[PDB]
């Protein structure tokens, strides 16, 4: 098969939209964020809502309907938190993960940098490679949904190859030319 | 029911299972004879190893892993097992080959430590070492493999060979995990069989092979980023090599490989930036600071980021 990780910054939107699609279509998948904090959209783009990764989805749900029941229903954040609850109790920091993956996919170049920086700085024990791929997905419901379906077609495509390492780059190129989107690609080592 | 009985039963079972599930049962046998009671390892050795012939890729990968652990538990076993390993390195399946490369990455050091710690050395043990040494030679040749995965594993193997076959120096930056790893400087100049100077030359030649690889005009994106990263490690752990690494960076930045696709070019070049910054922080980079800085700036590195990575 293919053990996949999906990674973005807050482990809320894009990365959970992909978690959800991959999980329901039979992939073994985990999702994480890399950002310093968990950020939910707030009253104004300059003042988001900020949490620690220890914080439950359910918790954020009530911290938010304590703020403005109305603002978080209309902007879909409450429905998202409820959807995330059903997958996983709390968001997770990539830098604290200890499990191994075959393929880590990132949803923003900045995160790709954080994943690379993190994996390059760890104790290398084994030299087992893990492939890291980026696709920039804007942070909104629509793009996140679209980006999850694209990530799913990608993994489904990678899973049909006979030899992943030998042909992943040809597939990513096929995918850039079909999708109009660029796919950065690198390897880190365990 | 003892361990030996609990093992005979697990094997009778494994001899009858017709699929990959048999690996579970094999992994349990592994734990029981390598960890929970090594006195039984010899009794059941031939019988685990015979699984090397199984048609299943995964069963074959499990056998290489078992070899790796048996040899860490009792390095003398390498007298027999090195043939099996070299043959599994020549497996028709790329995933078995790649596992073989990773196991050699571990065992080479271990075997060399055993040759060095050994006072008197039998002809057989000498031959065993020649085997290990030539298998390292084979894996170096795997840099010309036509498979991108084999190449990447070959690079990592070659990377560790260069670190192992060169001396730790006062300004070497050494990772916690590899603290107790043999290195050239730990090898007595007057050893009865291991020749300090033959080894020093074999590391130099290994590093020459890698530098040649970097300049293949058909080099793949992933192979190049891997090779870039291995040179950053070598450079930090073995700063007598700083000058060659910087020159390899220089060469790449004049001569960008023209089969790379646009995004591949971007991927590789984001790593070149990262490895230049990581090397700049090393004290032994002093001489070449402006040569590195020219390179970094040319790739659009901003100066708050350049300046965060001085030593």
């Amino acid at each position: 098969p293919l053990r996949v990780a999906v990674v973005c910054s807050s482990n809320q939107n894009r990365s959970m939209e992909a978690h959800n699609i991959l999980s329901k279509r039979g992939f073994s998948v985990r999702s994480f964020g890399t950002g310093t904090h968990v950020k939910l959209p707030g009253p104004a783009p300059d003042k988001p809502n900020v949490y620690d990764f220890k914080t439950t989805y359910d918790q954020m749900y009530n911290d938010l309907l304590r703020k403005d029941k109305e603002l978080y229903t209309q902007n879909g954040i409450l429905h998202m938190l409820d959807r995330n609850k059903r997958i996983k109790p709390r968001p997770e920091r990539f830098q604290n993960c200890k499990d191994l993956f075959d393929l880590i996919l990132t949803c923003e170049e900045r995160v790709y940098d954080q994943v690379v920086e993190d994996l390059n700085s760890r104790e290398q024990e084994t030299c087992q490679p893990v492939h890291v791929v980026n696709v920039d997905i804007q942070d909104n419901h629509e793009e996140a949904t679209l980006g999850a379906f694209l990530i799913c077609e990608l993994c489904q495509c990678i899973q049909h190859t006979e030899d992943m390492e030998n042909e992943i780059d040809e597939l990513l190129q096929e995918f850039e030319e079909k999708s109009g989107r660029t796919f950065l690609h690198t390897v880190c080592f365990y | 029911m003892t361990t030996s009985e609990r093992v005979v039963d697990l094997l009778n079972q494994a001899a009858l299972i017709t699929n990959d599930s048999k690996i579970t049962v094999l992994k349990q046998v592994q734990e029981l004879i390598i960890n929970k009671d090594p006195t039984l390892l010899d009794n059941f050795l031939d019988e685990i190893i015979a699984f090397q012939a199984d048609k299943s890729i995964e069963v074959r990968k499990f056998v290489i892993g078992f070899i790796e652990e048996a040899c860490k538990r009792d390095i003398e076993l390498l007298l027999k097992l090195i043939a099996n390993l070299n043959m599994l390195l020549r497996d028709e399946n790329v995933n078995v080959v790649k596992k073989a490369i990773l196991t050699m990455t571990q065992l080479y050091k271990v075997a060399l430590q055993w040759m060095v710690k050994s006072r008197v050395i039998s002809e057989l043990q000498e031959a065993c070492w020649d085997m290990v040494s030539a298998m390292a030679g084979d894996i170096i040749l795997l840099l010309d493999s036509d498979n991108d995965g084999i190449r990447t594993h070959a690079i990592k193997f070659v990377e560790g060979l260069i670190v192992t076959l060169s001396p730790r120096m006062a300004d070497s930056e050494i990772p916690r995990r590899q603290e107790h790893d043999i290195s050239l400087d730990r090898i007595p100049r007057d050893h009865p069989y291991i020749q300090y100077n033959v080894l020093w030359e074999e590391g130099k030649a290994a590093l020459e092979q890698l530098l040649k690889f970097m300049v293949h005009p058909a080099i793949s994106s992933i192979n190049l980023t891997t090779a870039l990263g291995s040179l950053a490690n070598i450079a930090r752990q073995r700063p007598m090599f700083m000058s060659e690494v910087i020159q390899a960076y220089e060469t790449l930045h004049a001569n960008l490989p023209p089969t790379l696709a646009k995004s591949q070019v971007s991927s590789v070049r984001k790593n070149l930036k990262l490895h230049l910054l990581s090397v700049l922080k090393h004290p032994a980079s002093l001489e070449f600071q402006a040569q590195i800085t020219t390179l970094l700036v040319d790739l659009g590195t901003p100066q708050a980021e350049i300046a965060r990575n001085m030593p």
